[PDB]
């Protein structure tokens, strides 16, 4: 019971550590993902401003 | 007749009269700084300045020179550096020149093109290997900022002494700093003597740094037609376009695509074009381009990377993540692809080193669950450290290009599998003696160099003469 | 008759003024440029009898006050037999050299579609040899067919491999249309047309990356208009190949800024659906005769929801999709098993096994789709035993798809291998029953058939 | 002088219109009011003899049909000593209220980069006199240095004691050039300048926020040109601080905005490259003096991919991060030893003992920064064995990086210590080793040479 | 009119948008948010207001609309698909997620909903 | 949204005493029909005074609705002194009126293409609905959120 | 002037801004980022740099400024907050995951910053 208790935890330790690191990866690509589109979404927001004014 | 100006600002400027004048014209404004004619409008003609338009203002004359735009060349230029309009730079003095060449024009038809035969040798043991040039060929080299780009550019324009290439490293965007030490290394080497350095850095007006690739390729037209071989390096584009863009968006054309404008791909399309191989009919002379450009964390499904991609044949990736572990320079074989392939490679060359490219490829994904199993199987074990030792040979470094002779070798070493018994460590000096070693001794290096390819005889003639180096090592 | 002067000049777009008469829009005007003379085609019709122009070349040199004659007519080209196995220009000239062209009859480039009641329904499919085509989006015989496919995906590539499948050992005549892509290529394949010997049917237009944007917009049309010839005067079925539509689009964008118009979403022209409609529904298969069209559709950025992709969607019969994620998984051809589809998938056409597997496969591979984000951050051992089973079977059928190119054989190193329709409905049945479960999943890449799989699978014990 | 007439205002932009002849671009123009008069600056030239110019200050008070004289030359400053230790508006006039300069030579702020043969074509590596920075991050003469801080993490304190090291340890001067200065720190800046005493040995030059956008923008060069003076005419190296560049390149942004053009990518100026190549390229070393500049940098939403960081990051060189973790442990100067990065590590630059140093130095640091997660929870018992011994030379070599400080003398008591490379390389090189493996941690903090660290734990 | 029922169905009114977009910009009607002119609410609100039920007095005929959008990767937030939404009497959502998962038609029913009800159904239904 | 409102009013106007006023600005004009039902068969129709303009009606109908549905409010808690309950559904449609016509009187278009004087439009119209010392009026006024937007400004 | 200590409040300088993009925007002034004119940023840096403290020669007295910003779902990188957060002196930075924590004042501690700091506290705090 000790040994697979100790097994459970050690084992366990493996898993999460993983874990974390996919994590840290996703949270990677998702973080320029995110200024991909917020770069888009400013560029946008001007050409339908300027666009606007313009045809004016 | 003539003209004078009634606006100017912001690089941009509007002519009165000009009766005339054609469209893209070269004018000639005071103080020595000159235009292109741009918008001939009923009323007024349009001219994007080619300098300093802080001299030019309004009321100040301006004379159409007749010709259109173009850029001096000659076989003068080889050894200097030039600016986007064709002065020299470096300040040893004028430069005489033979014929006088249009920056902008059209590309060769299809049947005025053959397929290349010849390599153009990088000297790198990775690009030379599994991803190799072909003389005519337009390969890009992509990465992030500081990957070694420049520095597998340079490597390429060394390993063409003694080769009949000339060379034209044209410096876009770039800072002054960067293409000095460029011509002052080149130099010493002694590889400045068949090379132009055309140079329309960031301090330059953006319209400078726009002409800057269509001026280093119009002169590479020169050596083409006459029916030479000429390498080209667009250093780099990413900046080209954002120096397109200041202009379009100044001239109020509508923005596309992240601001930059609708004919940002026709930009570098028609750039890149008249890089190539000519057929026999029009002498078999060749462009060959290495274009650079700069993403922004990797992200190479942005505009102007695909736009590149798509316009080049094949490119070369360059991640910082190898770059930075210690491996340079940091090509990624897995994505890189060329693609005119074994066309224009040699025999030998191809009978070592075309077997890499996918085991590389394979070796990496074996590497990412090499973490998981504790134990793993003893033929996938011996994979990892072929792998590991076979990456060693692949990193080299910076100012030190390898003939085809040494390549073949170095190769042929740890494909066979005569290295296999050595330790990772010292892997990159046993290569080093080896090579020397067959140099004075055997002279098999001159064997292969002239052959061209490896035969019965040769073949185990190598295997005799490291057995003995084995043995001789301590 | 009708001649012009020329008022002002702004790029690639020339204005001139005609003192008497008019000419209609679309007529093909022409000046006597330095040496060689410039064809130039009226567009709009500003006023004080003045007219806007878009040129088809290079308009460097032109000075202003020059003069320029009105044909009467539209761009006119060579239609016909004479143009087969040459390479034919925008204008209709060749640039293969091999002499003037034999053209008997002539045709005007801009011309009305066919009308309602002229087209004919027909939905009988043909295979194309490629595994993941024939099973999931299978191309129909008189059909409009799109390859979407971002920057360096294998779009070109399987264009090349479908005219190799298809066009290279079948009566019919073929068309090929090169729209501002690599002149490269052009030179690659004339060579390998003329060497294989395809090249006397088929016939070739292109306006490639070099040619100005006028060119790019019209060469679309004039490759098409010699496709129209055949199925209207001889009657007879042919193939049409583009590569790549996207650029005709694109050039319109940069047209479009210097008529003056007002840019709509992205920078595009406001007119984009009208003016792509007025040559897509061309392209399409009458009574008189059958159109089969492929044509390839670049994606800008990997942007499907990009106006110009975005639109060409409602104008095909199948559509075969080419992810990145895919190719760079280290698959081909990179087909998107569940963004590509095709009208023809349904129980009438292909009948009951066809469908039923193709439907069954899209249900498993939507299953490792949902899952793949949580296999991502935690692992394979989480997930139940039911999804287990499902998941090592959809990676297996993900990686059979795969199947090495004929035109890729210098590439790969491999005899690229054509599968028929029938074996491969075989194969995706035995996998997804669970008969190949003891088989390695790195038995399946460039493979072909299923008996050559397994064939790997013992090859490797070896 | 040739004088001309407002045409039309609008805000900071003004029209003016000449009858005879009209003023080239970027030249200086100057209307009379009772109260000062206001310096205007020729952008682009319209038609009708008329020019659009912004405003260096508020237009609030003019009139049309106002007497306007022209100068006929871009906004000159006064250079030299008479600069050193005062305030400098961007037009070059005094705002310390120290009397007025007597300078002896005057340069224009629009000038041309220095030409390709006159550039120094060598990478002379640059020692500040700080372990962390010169060892981890080396500085190049005519480089470009990323300082990324902000806040209460001793960012002033470093700046002083970089220009009290160059003025003490080499001939050298340095210039601050206030892009965006609050007027509160300004104050607090001249008055910490003075304390420490080295407000004589550098110069200032503030464009507060309060001043236009017109302002904010060409202030950048102002401090460029005074530094320009002193590698141009005196033969040697400077040390040109901006702060903020991020608030230059913005300043470029509202100034275009203003005059109308078409805004590029991300709704900057379509003259992002140029007009920040031109302030970049004119730093550099030439064969007669260097150059060196630190400058800090914003970066908009995190964001390193944003147009206004990844233009400015081409010029850069080497980088300089100030941690506040760092800051918060009691370890100054703070500077990340991971963070910071450098063009001028390598074997080919410093040299190979040099370069295996900082690489093993930060592979021990990265292997401690691991097991953080460990110590931070556990402890230092409940850890591997084997790590144990290489964590107590890691918190030893972060500790040793602290450094007593010249310019805080005044505060901490203790006096300040320069200290050159090779003192560093050996010091850090016998730690790793593992000569001093005996000596407690404690004596590491805030010592000079590796000399006086060993004396200090015999001490206590 | 006459008092009869009608079921028109438009396919499809993303694309009829687009026509309107072409319309507008050439004949210089300025731009809008995703280039769209001013009033392509009212262009859609006019439309499907003009379908609905009379009362017994003028027949009883009814008209029954059946629009139809085209979203782009599942976008509803879009100008025009969010347009249609706010104006019709609820909505029927389809997702590629179902449709690939083998649920056809691949209605999801969380967001697909009818704003008249049971009231249009029959008492076994 | 809409179903709250009716609620609200099912439950407050119905069982309470006082006159209220209803605005249907630019929402369905089936729904405007199914109200008159259950206001006419409760018999809060007596007690109430409807004002609509709904989907179907051009730019400015729908805009200057909501200002005589307020007209009507305003003049009940002045003049007659009673207490006053206006509901409004939508007062979103009031701005969006106000974005059609915009751009074609000049005005170039603010963030995420709105009119320039959104602020001041809504305000001028809002600071309106209001209690006084003179009578007070409870103003129950559903906003439709583009997209489920609350960034979005109006 | 008189010598006396002030303290100012605006409510809000994001209504503010919004105010006098209005007038710039029917003026016909070139809009920017938001729509906003070049000078936004110089509108605020004006306004509160004119609260500061005098020296004893010119008083002694001060005028201590308290803007207040309205921030949309966090977005503190807008064009507004982002420049009126380089102005100020320091900022205190308060979140809903707080407030609806029960946290009152919902005061951030980590990322509010205060680079004045000890400099006005008394010894005893
Ligand atoms: N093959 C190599 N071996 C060792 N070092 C290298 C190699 N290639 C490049 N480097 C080093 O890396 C640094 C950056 O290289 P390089 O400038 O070529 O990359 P880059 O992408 O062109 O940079 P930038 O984008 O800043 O112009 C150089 O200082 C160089 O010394
Ligand atoms: N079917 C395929 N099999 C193997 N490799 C392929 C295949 N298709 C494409 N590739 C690889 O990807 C590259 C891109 O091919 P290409 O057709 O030029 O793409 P695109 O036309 O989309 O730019 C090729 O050079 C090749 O290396
Ligand atoms: N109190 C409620 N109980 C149950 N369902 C409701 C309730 N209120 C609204 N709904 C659901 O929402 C729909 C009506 O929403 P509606 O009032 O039109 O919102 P909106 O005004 O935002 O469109 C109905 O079809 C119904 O299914
Ligand atoms: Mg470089
Ligand atoms: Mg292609
Ligand atoms: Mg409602």
């Amino acid at each position: 019971i000790l040994n697979n208790t100790a097994s459970e935890h050690s084992a366990r330790k493996n898993s999460m550590s993983s874990a974390t690191d996919n994590a840290d990866e996703m949270i990677k690509t998702l973080n320029i993902k995110y200024n991909r589109n917020r770069q888009s979404a400013i560029t946008q927001e001007i050409t339908e401003i300027v666009g606007g004014a313009s045809a004016l | 007749t003539s003209g004078t100006v009634l606006e100017v600002g912001d690089g941009i400027a509007r002519i009165f009269g000009l009766s005339n004048v054609m469209s893209g014209e070269l004018l000639e404004f005071p103080h020595g700084v000159m235009g292109m004619a741009l918008n001939l409008e009923e009323d007024n003609v349009g001219a994007v300045i080619l300098g300093n338009a802080s001299l030019i203002k309004e009321g100040d004359e301006v004379r159409a020179t007749g010709k259109v735009v173009s850029v001096p060349a000659g076989e003068d230029l080889l050894g200097r550096v030039i600016n986007a309009l064709g002065d020299p730079i470096d300040g040893k003095g004028e430069i005489h020149v033979d014929k006088y060449m249009p920056i902008e024009r059209k590309a060769s038809g299809i049947i005025a093109r053959q397929p290349v035969s010849e390599p153009l040798q990088t000297g790198i043991k990775s690009i030379d290997g599994m991803v190799p040039i072909g003389r005519g060929q337009r390969e890009l080299i992509i990465g992030d900022r500081q990957t070694g780009k420049t520095a597998i550019a340079i490597d390429t324009i060394i390993n063409q002494k003694g080769q009949d290439v000339k060379c034209i490293y044209v410096a876009i965007g770039q800072k002054r700093s960067t293409v000095a030490q460029i011509y002052k290394k080149l130099s010493d080497l002694g590889c400045m003597d068949y090379t132009i350095i055309v140079a329309a850095t960031a301090s330059e007006a953006a319209p400078l740094q726009y002409m800057a690739p269509y001026s280093g390729v119009a002169i590479g037209e020169y050596f083409m037609e006459k029916g030479e071989h000429v390498l080209i390096i667009y250093d780099d584009l990413s900046k080209h376009a954002v120096a397109y863009r200041e202009m379009s968006l100044l001239l109020r054309r509508p923005p596309g695509r992240e601001a930059y404008p609708g004919d940002v791909f026709y930009l570098h399309s028609r750039l890149l074009e008249r890089a190539a191989k000519l057929s026999d009919e029009l002498g078999g002379g060749s462009i060959t381009a290495l274009p650079i450009i700069e993403t922004q964390a990797g992200d190479v499904s942005a505009y102007i990377p695909t736009n590149v991609i798509s316009i080049t044949d094949g490119q070369i990736f360059l991640e910082s993540q190898l770059f930075n572990s210690g491996f340079r320079p940091a090509i990624n074989a897995g994505i890189s692809v060329s693609r005119v392939g074994g066309a224009a490679q040699i025999k030998a060359m191809k009978q070592v080193a075309s077997k890499v490219k996918l085991e590389l490829a394979q070796y990496t994904e074996l590497l990412t669950f090499a973490q998981f199993g504790s134990d793993l199987d003893k033929a996938t074990k011996a994979q990892l450290e072929r792998g590991h030792r076979i990456m060693e040979i692949l990193k080299q470094p910076q100012y030190h290009p390898f003939a085809v002779e040494r390549q073949v070798v170095s190769f042929y070493i740890v494909i066979n599998g005569h290295l296999d018994d050595i330790e990772v460590s010292k892997v990159r000096r046993f290569e080093k003696e080896l090579l020397d070693y067959l140099k004075a001794n055997t002279n098999i290096l001159t064997e292969i160099a002239d052959k061209k390819a490896l035969d019965k005889d040769l073949e185990e003639k190598l295997k005799e003469s490291i057995a003995n180096f084995k043995k001789s090592f301590n | 008759m009708n001649k012009g002067t020329i008022t002002q000049i702004i790029s690639a777009v020339v204005d001139i003024a005609f003192k008497d008469e008019l000419p209609a829009i679309y007529n093909a005007l022409k000046v006597k440029l330095e040496d060689k003379e410039l064809v130039l085609e009226v567009e709009q019709h500003l006023g004080n009898n003045v007219v806007r122009t878009v040129a088809m070349d290079s308009t460097d040199g032109l000075k202003r006050g020059m003069e320029v004659i009105d044909t009467g007519k539209p761009i006119t080209i060579p239609v016909g037999k004479a143009v087969l196995g040459r390479i034919l220009n925008v204008l209709g000239e060749p640039v293969d050299n091999q002499g003037p062209l034999n053209a008997e009859t002539f045709l005007p480039i801009h011309r009305e579609a066919p009308e309602f009641d002229d087209l004919e329904t027909e939905t009988e499919i043909f295979e194309t040899g490629i595994k993941v085509i024939d099973l999931l989006a299978p191309y129909i015989k008189g059909g409009k067919i799109g390859l979407f496919g971002g920057a360096g995906v294998g779009k070109t590539v399987l264009i090349m491999e479908l005219i190799n499948n298809i066009a290279k050992g079948h009566g019919g005549i073929s068309v090929f249309a090169g729209v501002g892509e690599r002149t490269r290529e052009g030179r690659d394949l004339y060579g390998e047309m003329t060497e294989s010997g395809v090249i006397t049917k088929t016939a070739l237009v292109y306006g490639q990356m070099n040619e100005p944007p006028g060119a790019r917009l019209r060469v679309a049309l004039t490759g098409l208009t010699v496709a129209e010839n055949f199925r209207d005067k001889d009657g007879q079925d042919v193939l049409l190949f583009i590569d790549n539509i996207f650029r005709f689009t694109q050039a319109g964008s940069e047209v479009s800024a210097l008529l003056g118009r007002i840019p709509s979403a992205v920078g595009y022209q406001p007119n984009l659906a009208t003016e792509m409609g007025a040559l897509q529904e061309r392209i399409t298969s009458t009574k008189s005769g059958s159109i089969t069209s492929v044509q390839a559709v670049y994606v800008p950025a990997d942007d499907l929801t990009d106006p110009a992709p975005a639109t060409t969607f409602s104008h095909l019969d199948a559509t075969t999709v080419l992810s990145r994620n895919i190719a760079s998984l280290g698959i081909y051809p990179a087909v998107d098993p569940l963004d590509s589809t095709s009208k023809a998938l349904s129980e009438d056409v292909v009948g009951k096994e066809h469908y039923e597997v193709a439907r069954k496969v899209q249900e498993v591979l939507q299953r490792y789709k949902e899952l793949q984000d949580i296999i991502a951050i935690l692992g394979m051992d989480e997930l139940s035993d039911e999804d287990k089973l499902t998941v090592s079977r959809a990676r297996k059928i993900e990686r059979f798809f795969s199947q090495p190119f004929s035109v890729a054989e210098q590439f790969t190193g491999m005899e690229g291998k054509y599968v028929p329709v029938k074996e491969t409905i075989r194969g995706f049945r035995e996998i997804l029953e669970g008969k190949h479960d003891d088989i390695p999943e790195q038995a399946f890449l460039y493979v072909g058939t299923i008996e050559e799989a397994v064939a790997k699978s013992k090859d490797l014990a070896k």
